[PDB]
RNA sequence: GGUAACCGUAGGGGAACCUGCGGUUGGAUCACCUCC
RNA sequence: GUCUCGUAGAGGGGGGUAGAAUUCCAGGUGUAGCGGUGAAAUGCGUAGAGAUCUGGAGGAAUACCGGUGGCGAAGGCGGCCCCCUGGACGAAGACUGACGCUCAGGUGCGAAAGCGUGGGGAGCAAACAGGAUUAGAUACCCUGGUAGUCCACGCCGUAAACGAUGUCGACUUGGAGGUUGUGCCCUUGAGGCGUGGCUUCCGGAGCUAACGCGUUAAGUCGACCGCCUGGGGAGUACGGCCGCA
């Protein structure tokens, strides 16, 4: 990201990282990757719908 | 000796030792510290309250060089490693653009197997 | 908003450098279909195009060239 | 017969000759009963990253319909030559005409 | 093929140039492609994909050739000698 | 938003089992009054 | 089953090409440590290291889009472009006229690991060397690291190769969703009414020992194939075929 702002200092404005980046990144790539059993990690989502 | 007045910092946020160093904008070094130079060691050596001493060690060195304004470039995964831009944003001078540098890759080298 | 079904295309160019810019993030990343809303033939399109046009220097692959 | 997109770059220390080129080609293209809807002189551009340390570049672009054997002859004649520095051929559905929404 | 080469063939074999439904149009189309593509594996001899086609195409081939044995021989074998089928 | 016990295979070695590559969900142990 | 017009698709071989990333080499700056785990050591260290910038050599895979999405007979297929190529589907008719379904033997295809001849070799990494440690002790941990991993040209032909569900047809209430075609309304614009493929999840009759399946059946039926007959011994022995092993 390139930084500019407006003349107040200070803030460091990073506090949206969380977006602004998929944040796992280095977490998940300086190590095996896995990426078995993938989708029913996916799987998690479907079990919500509830009424 | 020589001015530089809008120079350009780098930081490795290393989970071990990080490094600092101050640059001029044209890839010639004027100071750099560790996290390890001043004879830390082991884990005391890993939190960020560590970075900082090499954020000033490099500071007040670089004193006689003469910056003004500075840019700092900041690559790693150590948590909470801008605790070493604090230190710089302390020491007076004035940064003014900060980028993140990772390197990140597009899936090339394959990295290393995990421990359980 | 979608801006496909209403400006109306049948097919996408790749040259056209709004509809490209638009859909791309902040950091040359291209933006998920879940965000936009658009319809998958056309983000399928998009997510084509747009690496011809990085190939053809009419993007850049990230933002750490200044 | 089928159509194909074309555009190539060009060393903007080759200006003065790149015309002079674009014509070449095109009496190449069409001494083989070559044919063309559209052509663009897209002319200087920054690039938006270096290659070959450089910054700019001249943009070409056609269109053109012609048989599969005098592509592969006009392509090694682009990688051939000094002043080229990139290439893309495309191949199309349809014979477009309409100019390219660049000039805008 | 390409249309142009496959509507010479029908009108070729044909009886009417659009019935396309007699046994012959379809077993000299099927030849039409097969003694072309036999030059595809000259040197992709790696392409086990393809190769699946090609022996349904064979096969099917074969299959309506038995079945005008069936009904009669004498077309049949004129067939087969404008072709230049072994069998 | 880290819960593995298996498979096919190859090098190692033995109350026992380890790792390298790839794959699956079938993802946990029982029903002991007097000698335990 | 064939022809005509189109559509979506990581379906397959060959050749280019790009950016990020990783080592190694060279040239500056610059100080003396860097590296690693819960802690240390081994190992490089000032015949000048790392850190940073630039140039160059070389290998492998394609972040982002990317999903219970797509293609494929299965195994499996993911940058971009070009050449070659298989299949599926839709609209409207036209034509052939039972040309069909199944298939013992047989042929072909068949993840990864493994062999043979020759290349190439960044990273990773069975074996091996060293450091360390507990609670048996070698192993889990950390430095290095050969085969292998990659490409040709051949063998091997096994997997929880699984949807634990052979293939091909016909008939039987529903609801919601994805993906891809296409008719229609006076189209008063991204909207409404209908009609075909392939898929995902709830559920009715019915079936089941139950779990559960439920128009993509494990429901009601028909055609053909393969297999089973208590647990261990045992997918082992001796034969035969195959294989360099």
């Amino acid at each position: 990201i390139k930084v500019r702002e407006n003349e107040p200092f200070d803030v460091a404005l990073r506090r949206f990282k969380r977006s602004c980046e998929k944040a796992g990144v280095l977490a998940e790539v300086r190590r095996r990757e896995f990426y078995e059993k993938p989708t029913t990690e996916r799987k998690r989502a479907k079990a919500s719908a509830v009424k | 000796r020589k001015q530089v007045s809008d120079g350009v910092a780098h930081i490795h946020a290393s989970f071990n030792n990080t490094i600092v160093t101050i640059t001029d904008r044209q890839g010639n070094a004027l100071g750099w510290a560790t996290a390890g130079g001043s004879g830390f060691r082991g884990s005391r050596k890993s939190t960020p309250f560590a970075a900082q001493v090499a954020a000033e060690r490099c500071a007040d060195a670089v004193k006689e060089y003469g910056i003004k304004n500075l840019e700092v470039m900041v690559k790693g995964p150590g948590p909470g490693r801008e605790s070493t831009i604090r230190a710089l944003n302390a020491a007076g001078f004035r940064i003014t653009n900060i980028t993140d540098v990772t390197p990140i890759p597009h899936n090339g080298c394959r990295p290393p197997k995990k421990r359980r | 908003f979608c801006r496909f079904t209403a400006e109306g295309v049948q097919e996408i160019d790749y040259k056209d450098i709004a509809t490209l810019k638009n859909y791309i993030t902040e950091s040359g990343k291209i933006v998920p279909s879940r965000i936009t809303g658009t319809r998958a033939k056309y983000q399928r399109q998009l997510a084509r195009a747009i690496k011809r046009a990085r190939y053809l220097s009419l993007l850049p692959y990230t933002d750490r060239h200044q | 017969m089928r159509h194909y997109e074309i555009v190539f770059m060009v060393h903007p220390d080759q200006s003065e000759q790149v015309p002079g080129m674009i014509e070449r080609y095109t009496a190449a293209i069409t001494g083989a009963e070559g044919k063309i809807h559209r052509l663009e002189d897209w002319g200087r551009r920054q690039l938006a990253y270096p290659i070959n340390k450089l910054h700019k570049a001249h943009y070409v672009l056609m269109n053109v319909e012609a048989p599969q054997e005098v592509i592969d002859e006009l392509e090694t004649t682009f990688r051939f030559n000094d002043a080229v520095i990139r290439s893309m051929v495309m191949r199309t559905k349809h014979a477009v005409t309409e100019a390219s929404p660049m000039v805008k | 093929l390409s249309t142009e080469a496959t509507a010479k063939i029908v009108s070729e074999f044909g009886r009417d140039a659009n019935d396309t439904g007699s046994t012959e149009v379809q077993v000299a189309l099927l030849t039409a492609q097969i003694n072309h593509l036999q030059g595809h594996f000259a040197e992709h001899k790696k392409d086990h994909h393809s190769r699946r086609g090609l022996l349904r195409m064979v096969s099917q081939r074969r299959k309506l050739l038995d079945y005008l044995k069936r009904k009669d021989v004498a077309r049949y074998t004129q067939l087969i000698e404008r072709l230049g089928l072994r069998r």
